[PDB]
């Protein structure tokens, strides 16, 4: 049969359904279940500030590949 | 036969101005070509540095050997390499005439892949003649870039 | 602006519209028009024959990967 | 010798294509570090103006660097 | 002795033209399969212009050791 949350998975043995499973790569991993997603919340940068150096943008804008790159509304 | 065997920096100073000059003429004809001039003459411009690592001892001995590894050992790697990959790029292309492999130049690329480690061994596509096709890469992936390229470095260490 | 069908691309220049036309990997290609999905009929091989061997299957059989590979329905 | 020759091809290639993933010398330069360990993405999918002259700055990178200097270090190291 | 041993050149040639007789054989017959015969003539030809690389010493030289290359070390690491 499947293996339920707190199971040890992996050695011989899956876990059950998708909806509330994901075994880690861990080495002996255990059935965990997916956390539900939260937006970017406050505390990231805004447009025109520096991303990348300890801070990351919001979900509204996006940080390009340079050195000193900052937050952009791409597109 | 003295510019054929001596005096290559002048040459190449030489095609960089050409193509410098051939790229002006473009501009003024009211041409969007230029611009493909222009860059063969910057990628050539930044590796005519090299010239100067003369009048330092540990580097000017460096580029003669990158002189000598060019004219000794890739030439004649490359003859036999170009032989094998159009023999078996023709092959490839008689046997799939449908999707990436429809002419040689798109088959000559997808063959050269292969050399440098990014090779498409997928085999996913709906072809008449799959299984032919697994044997013939096989075959050309084993006499190129098993054989062939690690004799390379061989020779030039021999070299 | 763009080239239309029949016309040198690449070279300095894009095809028209990318819905209808397209630039393909010649060397010194031209703007082409798409061509449609013709369906596979007759001439295929049917299931449980050998597939792979100078002859493809129809649109409802995979063809596996092995040395004699026999079209089979996927499920 | 090896930054020499991509610094000078970076600045070709961004030159000869200003958009889409080239739009710069720090984006270009990772993408044709990327050839040299081996995980390169000759694709060549997009549309962009100057593809035909593009493959051949590509390929004579690709020959300069992978084939030629890369094996030579390995010599070099065997004759250390 | 010398079919394996020796002479590799005249039986590669040998074997090409083999594939192109059964290819004709295909044809006639009326089976798709003389394409298959066909490309492994095709692909064989076009490495067998390596034997002519005798008539140029260097490019002869290397050829040299292509087939001992092939013959001494490759044959033991495929196994
Ligand atoms: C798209 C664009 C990419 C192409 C880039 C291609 C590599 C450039 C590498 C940089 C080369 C600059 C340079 O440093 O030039 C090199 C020549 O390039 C080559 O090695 C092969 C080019 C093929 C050395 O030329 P050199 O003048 O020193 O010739 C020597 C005489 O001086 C001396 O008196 C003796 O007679 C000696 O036997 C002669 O040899
Ligand atoms: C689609 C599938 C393709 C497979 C292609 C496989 C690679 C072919 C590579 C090109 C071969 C052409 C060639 O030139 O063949 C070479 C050797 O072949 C091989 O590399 C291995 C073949 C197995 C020379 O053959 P040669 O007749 O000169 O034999 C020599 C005598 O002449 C001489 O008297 C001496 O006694 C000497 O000891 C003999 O050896
Ligand atoms: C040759 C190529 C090697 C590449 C793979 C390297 C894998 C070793 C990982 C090191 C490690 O750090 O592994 C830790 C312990 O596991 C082991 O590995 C035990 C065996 C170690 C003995 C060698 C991680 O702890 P964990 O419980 O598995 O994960 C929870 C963590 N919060
Ligand atoms: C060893 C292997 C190296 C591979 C990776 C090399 C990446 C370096 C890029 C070089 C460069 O030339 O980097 C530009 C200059 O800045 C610096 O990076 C200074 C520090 C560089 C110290 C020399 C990038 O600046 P930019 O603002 O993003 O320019 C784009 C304007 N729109
Ligand atoms: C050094 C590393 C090399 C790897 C890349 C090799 C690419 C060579 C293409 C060979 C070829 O055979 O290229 C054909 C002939 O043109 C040329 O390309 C001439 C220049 C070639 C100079 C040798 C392509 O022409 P086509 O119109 O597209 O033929 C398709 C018909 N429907
Ligand atoms: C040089 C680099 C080699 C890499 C590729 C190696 C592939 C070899 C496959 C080995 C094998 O063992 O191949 C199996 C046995 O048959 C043959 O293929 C015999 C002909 C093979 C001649 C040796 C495949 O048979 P199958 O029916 O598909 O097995 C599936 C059962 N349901």
């Amino acid at each position: 049969d499947c293996a339920k949350e707190g199971e040890v998975c992996s050695w011989g043995k899956k876990c059950c359904d998708l909806d509330n499973f994901y075994c880690p790569m861990e080495f002996i991993p255990h059935c965990k279940k997916y956390k539900p997603y939260v937006p970017v919340t406050t505390n990231c940068a805004k447009e025109g500030e520096v991303c990348g150096w300890g801070s990351k943008c919001c979900h509204g804008l996006d940080c390009p590949l340079a050195f000193i790159p900052y937050c952009e509304k791409y597109r | 036969k003295s510019l054929f065997v001596d005096s290559y920096s002048e040459i190449l100073f030489f095609v960089q101005s050409l193509f410098m000059l051939v790229s002006v003429v473009l501009y003024f004809s009211q041409r969007k070509e230029y611009v493909a001039s222009m860059v063969f003459s910057l990628a050539m411009g930044w590796t005519n540095m090299l010239y100067y690592t003369r009048g330092f001892q540990q580097m000017g001995i460096y580029a003669v050997m990158i002189e000598k590894m060019i004219l000794r050992d890739l030439c004649r790697f490359m003859f036999v390499y170009l032989v094998f990959l159009f023999g078996f790029s023709t092959a490839v292309v008689t046997l799939i005439e449908d999707g990436k492999y429809n002419s040689l130049y798109s088959t000559c690329l997808e063959l050269f892949k292969f050399t440098i480690g990014m090779g498409d061994l997928e085999f996913t596509e709906n072809y008449d003649f799959k299984a032919v096709f697994i044997i013939l890469l096989l075959a050309y992936v084993i006499l190129t870039y098993i054989l062939l390229l690690n004799m390379l470095i061989a020779l030039m260490g021999e070299t």
